[PDB]
């Protein structure tokens, strides 16, 4: 689906910038297709 | 909403004698309360809103936030009692330039400021029960160059007592006014 | 000709200013004594410094800054640091008792002993400037003179100087963390009055910078110097077109025309894109279509407001270094193709670009690396509505029991001033939905 | 569960247990008063008329020349009783004691303070209805009692501060208990405002000291 | 330019303010002679908050010592650092109280307050812009507790906008020096609710419980308890003697912790207390200063905070530290134990950082924070008082020294006012329908 | 909505608009550019008062 890398951090990245706090590198980009 | 109504004479959007007055007004209560109790002076049932905060406890005239009551009649008349606590009330308008502007009248804000969408005017109530007859179609002709088309919604915030909200086509003398719209 | 007079308020304002004025002395050739060496020269030009510096007869450049503060403990390391002699003595204005984390105490009681003195020292700086572009205030909403006296600068600055530009770089309080606990009372009462009196406002909150310095830079446990080094790289790149010749250069007055739709919405976000360390810098190439994507990346934003919840009303990119205008224009068109980056419909142009030649300057003891290129960005989203209905929650929570009100009322205040200032916050939240929403 | 600031409840998944409870809003156990003992002794010059108009205390002497130095602070100690006779003998008599008299209610209001606090210190919701109707009645009926209660706001206003916010949220539905002054957070606003009207200067400062959410009148 | 003048009240006061001036003169490099033998430059810049200058290179404290017995001034003069005070600054009576608060209040203490007022006016005149006074005393006696209220009451009408701090050893529950002390505690919290801007509560039972279990030292003495008291009272106002990355002094704590006017009885605690045998094995970091600083085992009062709710807390830190870690630990504890924290105050914890540590160790922290475990300290003193007062035990030493019986009644009423007022904010919630 | 003081006399001579107020004292600053705005309508009543009201306002 994704054409770019800029989609891969937006697309189904479930991380809310407002609510998620002190998060790691890997816990930002967590798509729906691993849950 | 309020589109096919004939809209001549007076148009009442809340009353206090009623099996369910608050049908169309959506209500929010935070550190407050709403009920219906008797007043000692006029010997008739009024409403109550109080609260420590004048910003969250309110009632808004279109229950759906998207919906707009379009009333094309100039003057707005409420019947609201003086209590020596803070009290605000707001209407929107619509003008000929197809934009919607505000008219907030707060108990405390001394000097009026005109800014793109908002105008914040003072008021001073008298000592007893009183009805306010809100002038309009001049306030959008002295704070903006436009003229008057619609009044989209009305919202009233904390700390007063409410009975008989209605609109007018003209301010009438109290002997000309009907007896059910007289205060006592 | 291109003068700007910095003014720094409070302990955060002083400590931002040190990392911002060590940055300028590295950027030109001025050493901590005050005067360029004349053994060796790194200042090739002639009056690159004349935006910020100011010269006596003999050899010496003293900046146009006033480091005002209400407590002497912070300003007296400026009086004994390495830059002890860069500054003229009569600029670092100091009180005797600080405002005690009260907006009220630094507004009506303690601030009025020093409202008179700075409005003399601002005059002697500003009459020297023939062509004064506009000041810069640097504050933080938490404290008692970074909210209180900084409120009462611009009420006097507006009636004195009229229509001069007065930027603020600020600190919004963070959502979860913040040191203080009287702090949401201060931030509701100053955004009310840093509203009608100011021209642009670049909020950045400290919690997001900690998130940047953990992931992007590899700093476990940052401190308040590694935060101040990055804030200097955003101030410098805004004004880098004033001091260095560029292909498309942007002054201060072209920001205000181009990212401010209406006279209340003047809160841009911020991003500086290649924040990298020297072990991750020299391996990867940093092409202009590689660093433009990271300004729009939602984790790398500098305020805890997520741009995927609203509509971009503008965008203002600023490039430095080895950039060609054909690769600026190629990467912008990629952003408009994808449907998850939402632009508002009455803004079909959408961008305001600026090309400068001088690459950013590396600081000794700093954390970043020397790069060929960089980019800043100042969008204006409707996603800043979400970091304002949170402050309305934390202001209502305390005020509905009326906690902490006995301190502010107890010095020179009324009770309704907390309630005329909540309404402007409740006014602004419906502007950002009616401006944002589409037209039928 | 867990207890608090321990190495437990720093876990990734553990629930805490908060503070147990506090002694506010909940009804205090009562004590034997002094009205009972002086009634069963039989000093009191009172008797009860079971009229069909209502119930009213007969008086075997005058009321304009009673011993108010001895009988006023003893009826105020009968204010903590909830049975049939005693909740009536105290309440109905106090109004007739307060209605009659000039130049003798003034030097005795120093001596009434401790039964006022001791009945309000009971958190029973029906005596608080009754002890607050007389506090409006105490202030009105005499002359210059308003100026002599202002240092005595520091001791009787704490208990009115907790219960000022007690009110009914009946969103449109009418309230039929408006005949009887049965809600106390409307009775409290009737009283604290009626304290400010009489007293001159420093009547405002002392309530705003004592009920911190107060919001002045007479502007 | 913001001087602090010290008031030491009584035999507890002079033995506490003998060790505080030993712990702060070593902090500023001052020898027992009075001279300065320092080894830095931050050790002389703001030495003028507590000291003066004398011709010859000498520094005398801004301390005034009071006593109703002449015998203790000789001990505090003849100690190690006892000759560094100016000798006309002691004020001593000729006949003592007698462990009677009444003797210290009306009868025999009021002939000496007229002289200490002349001394304190001359010592506070010379200040550039005075910030505050301290008082150190204990609430079981008749001078530190007896004139230690009548100093404060009649200093607040002459210096009313200046900060006043008090340290009170309030009476211990089970270990008790004196049989007379419930009267002296209940008649003093009356005078001390309305007057002082600050008050810290310390219990000798809790100081013993620290020195028995944390410090693990076999034979404690009152020097080893005044060490704890002085090491807390130096760290509370080290924020204005040394610069900081984020610094917050006395006003920035006092206005930022007391939610309502009557709640200013705090519980101190001090972070890196380790035994001497286990000093070399333990690695000092911020997440364990927070751990030791936040537990019921550690507090200087004898009330554990699991029996109530933190209103507002604060911890001021010393050393070279990182503000991310300092903030994230407080976030961690506050979220992961949240029923002990109030909900109408969202982000409770307050923090400040100074960066010159106490000597001999890398880093440290202190703690003061209002809990509603503090009401048990009054609800117990009231029961001792009403046990002793129903059958009128010791009243002939107090009413025959010129009093009335109703002053005890008004004192117990003004005590359970505060008890039933802390019980309001322990049980008050965010939305007011769920109380009742 | 109901602002215009007009009504339609269906005559046997054609159609003519009756008036409930004098034509000579209307508010032509307010009424004239909202009858020119009706020129773009074609359905039967809307096109009728648009083309007929204009001619009577201009002849008086």
């Amino acid at each position: 689906k994704i054409p770019k890398d800029d989609l891969d951090f937006r697309l189904a990245t479930l991380y809310n910038h407002h609510t998620g706090a002190f998060k790691n590198k890997t816990e930002i980009l967590l798509h729906q297709e691993t849950i | 909403m309020f589109k096919n109504t004939f809209q001549s004479g007076f148009l009442s959007i809340l009353y206090s004698i009623g099996s369910k007055p608050l049908q169309i007004w959506d209500k929010k209560v935070r550190n407050g309360h709403i009920k219906r109790i008797t007043d000692n002076d006029i010997q008739s049932l009024v409403l109550e809103i109080e609260g420590t905060n004048v910003s969250t406890t309110y009632i808004t005239c279109p229950a759906d936030p998207k919906k707009t009551l379009g009333i094309k009649l100039p003057f707005l008349v409420m019947i609201i009692k003086n209590l020596k606590k803070y009290f605000t009330f707001e209407v929107q308008v619509l003008d000929d330039k197809n934009v919607r502007r505000r008219f907030r009248a707060s108990n405390y804000q001394s000097t009026t400021r005109v800014k793109p969408f908002i105008c914040t005017m003072p008021m001073r109530l008298d000592d007893g029960w009183n009805q306010i007859q809100f002038n309009l179609s001049d306030f959008t002709r002295r704070a903006y160059g436009t003229n008057y088309i619609e009044t989209l919604r009305v919202q009233i915030h904390a700390n007063c007592r409410i009975r008989r909200v209605y609109f007018s086509d003209r301010l009438y003398s109290e002997d000309e006014l009907p007896a059910e719209f007289k205060l006592y | 000709m291109r003068e700007c007079i910095s003014i720094h308020v409070g302990q955060a304002g002083v400590q931002i200013g040190n990392a911002c004025w060590e940055l300028y002395c590295l950027e030109h050739g001025i050493q901590p004594d005050g005067q360029m060496p004349s053994d060796k020269t790194i200042g090739g030009g002639d009056d690159s410094f004349n935006t910020f510096f100011s010269e006596t007869g003999a050899g010496k450049h003293v900046p146009r800054a006033v480091f005002v503060d209400l407590e002497p403990t912070v300003i007296d390391e400026v009086r004994t640091g390495t830059y002890r002699q860069l500054f003229h003595p009569e600029q670092l204005i100091t009180g005797k008792e600080d405002a005690a984390n009260n907006y009220a105490r630094g507004h009506y009681t303690i601030g009025k002993e020093i409202i008179d003195l700075v409005l003399d020292r601002i005059r002697k700086l500003a009459d020297q400037c023939t062509g004064l572009q506009g000041f810069l205030v640097f504050h933080s909403f938490g404290g008692g003179t970074g909210s209180g006296f900084t409120s009462l600068l611009m009420e006097r600055l507006s009636v004195d100087y009229g229509k001069k530009s007065k930027l603020e770089f600020s600190i919004y309080p963070a959502p979860q963390v913040s040191t203080a606990v009287v702090e949401p009372y201060n931030s509701i009462l100053t955004t009310h009055t840093t509203l009608e009196h100011s021209d642009c406002a670049f909020m950045v909150d400290n919690e997001a910078i900690y998130d940047i310095c953990r992931r992007n830079l590899d700093i476990e446990r940052p401190t308040y110097t590694n935060l101040n080094r990055l804030i200097g790289q955003i101030v410098s790149s805004i004004t880098a077109s004033l001091r260095f010749d560029g292909a498309l250069n942007v002054d201060l007055t072209e920001f205000q025309t181009n990212l401010v739709p209406y006279p209340r919405i003047h809160f841009p976000l911020a991003t500086y894109a290649p924040v990298i360390s020297a072990e991750k810098a020299y391996h990867e190439q940093l092409s202009v279509a590689e660093i433009t994507n990271a300004c729009f990346e939602p984790a790398n934003q500098m305020v805890k407001c997520d741009p995927r919840h609203g509509k971009y009303m503008a965008c203002c990119l600023l490039y430095r270094g080895d950039v060609v205008p054909k690769d600026v224009n190629a990467a912008i068109a990629t952003i408009k193709t994808k449907r998850t980056i939402q632009f508002v419909d009455w803004c079909p142009t959408g961008f305001k670009v600026g090309i400068n030649y001088q690459p950013p300057t590396v600081v000794p003891g700093g954390d970043l690396a020397k790069v060929q290129r960089a980019v800043c960005m100042l969008s204006n989203t409707t996603a800043i509505a979400e970091a304002w209905a949170r402050l309305d929650h934390k202001f209502d929570l305390m005020y509905a029991k009326r906690a902490f009100v006995h301190w502010y009322v107890g010095e020179g205040m009324e009770e309704g001033e907390f309630s005329e200032a909540r309404e402007d916050m409740a006014a602004l939240e419906k502007d950002y939905e009616e401006v944002g929403v589409d037209s039928v | 569960v867990s207890e608090g600031f321990t190495v437990k409840a720093m876990m990734k998944n553990s629930v805490v247990r908060g503070p147990p409870v506090a002694g506010a809003f909940k009804e205090r156990p009562a004590k034997p008063t002094t009205f009972r003992k002086c009634y069963e002794r039989g000093d009191f010059p009172i008797a009860l008329e079971h009229d069909s108009k209502g119930n009213k205390i007969a008086w075997k002497v005058e009321i304009e020349k009673l011993d108010y130095h001895h009988y006023l602070p003893l009826f105020f100690d009968g204010l903590s009783e909830m049975t049939f006779p005693y909740e009536f003998f105290a309440r109905r008599g106090i109004h007739d004691m307060l209605e009659h008299g000039g130049n003798k209610i003034l030097p005795v209001i120093p001596q009434l303070i401790i039964p006022i606090k001791n009945a309000l210190n009971l958190r029973n919701r029906q005596i608080i209805c009754v002890t607050l109707k007389v506090l409006q009645h105490l202030v009105v009926s005499s002359e210059m009692v308003g100026e002599a209660l202002l240092p005595y706001y520091r001791q009787i206003l704490p208990i009115l501060n907790i219960f000022k916010n007690m009110n009914v949220n009946s969103g449109d539905g009418i309230d039929y208990s408006q005949q009887k002054r049965e809600n106390i957070g409307d009775l409290i606003q009737e009283t604290l405002e009626a304290f400010e009207r009489y007293g001159g200067e420093d009547a405002f400062i002392n309530i705003k000291y004592m009920v911190p959410t107060y919001e002045s009148c007479l502007l | 330019m913001r001087e602090i003048v010290h008031l030491q009240a009584g035999q507890c006061g002079n033995q506490i303010g003998a060790k505080f001036w030993e712990v702060i003169s070593d902090e500023h490099g001052i020898d027992p002679t009075g001279t300065y033998h320092g080894d830095s430059d931050l050790q002389l810049e703001r030495i003028n908050v507590y000291y003066n200058e004398a011709t010859g290179g000498k520094y005398v404290p801004r301390a005034v010592l009071v006593d109703l017995e002449p015998g203790t001034m000789d001990s505090v003069r003849s100690g190690p650092f006892g000759q560094i005070f100016r000798p006309d600054n002691f004020v001593f009576g000729q006949s003592g109280a007698g462990n009677n608060w009444a003797k210290g209040h009306y009868t025999e203490g009021a002939e000496l307050v007229d002289s200490v007022l002349d001394v304190v006016r001359k010592e506070a005149e010379s200040c550039d812009c005075l910030q505050g006074f301290q008082l150190t005393h204990s609430l079981g006696g008749g001078t530190g507790s007896g004139m230690g209220t009548l100093l404060i009451s009649k200093i607040r009408e002459e210096y009313p906008d200046r900060i006043m701090n008090t340290f009170s050893v309030v009476p211990s529950p089970k270990v008790s020096d004196t049989v007379v002390e419930p009267y002296n505690a209940t008649l003093s919290v009356h005078q001390l609710v309305e007057n002082t801007d600050e008050t810290y509560c310390i219990d000798n039972e809790a100081l013993y419980d620290i020195c028995f279990r944390t410090l693990k030292l076999t034979t404690p003495t009152y020097g080893d308890l005044n060490h704890l008291v002085s090491a807390t009272m130096s760290g509370v106002t080290t924020c204005l003697r040394f610069p900081g990355q984020l610094n917050a002094d006395l006003r920035k704590l006092a206005v930022n912790m007391v939610p309502f006017p009557r709640l200013h009885f705090f519980m101190p605690g001090f972070a890196p207390l380790t035994s001497r045998g286990s000093q070399q094995y333990r690695a000092l970091t911020v997440p364990e200063l927070t751990q030791q600083m936040f537990d019921a085992k550690n507090m200087m009062a004898a009330c554990d905070p699991r029996h109530g709710r933190y209103l507002t807390v604060a911890a001021v830190f010393r050393g070279r530290m990182s503000m991310k870690e300092v903030d994230e630990q407080m976030l961690n504890v506050q979220n992961k134990n949240s029923s002990y924290f109030v909900e109408w105050i969202p982000n409770n914890v307050k923090t400040a950082v100074c960066d010159i540590p106490p000597r001999g160790l890398k880093m440290s922290a202190t703690f003061i924070g209002n809990s509603t475990a503090i009401q048990e300290l009054f609800k117990r003193i009231s029961e001792q008082f009403t046990a002793m007062f129903r059958r009128k035990a010791f009243l002939h030493w107090y009413t025959g020294e010129g009093m009335d019986e109703m002053e005890f009644t008004e004192a117990e009423s003004n005590m359970n006012d505060l008890v039933s007022e802390y019980q309001q904010y322990q049980d008050a919630t965010a939305e007011e329908e769920g109380e009742f």
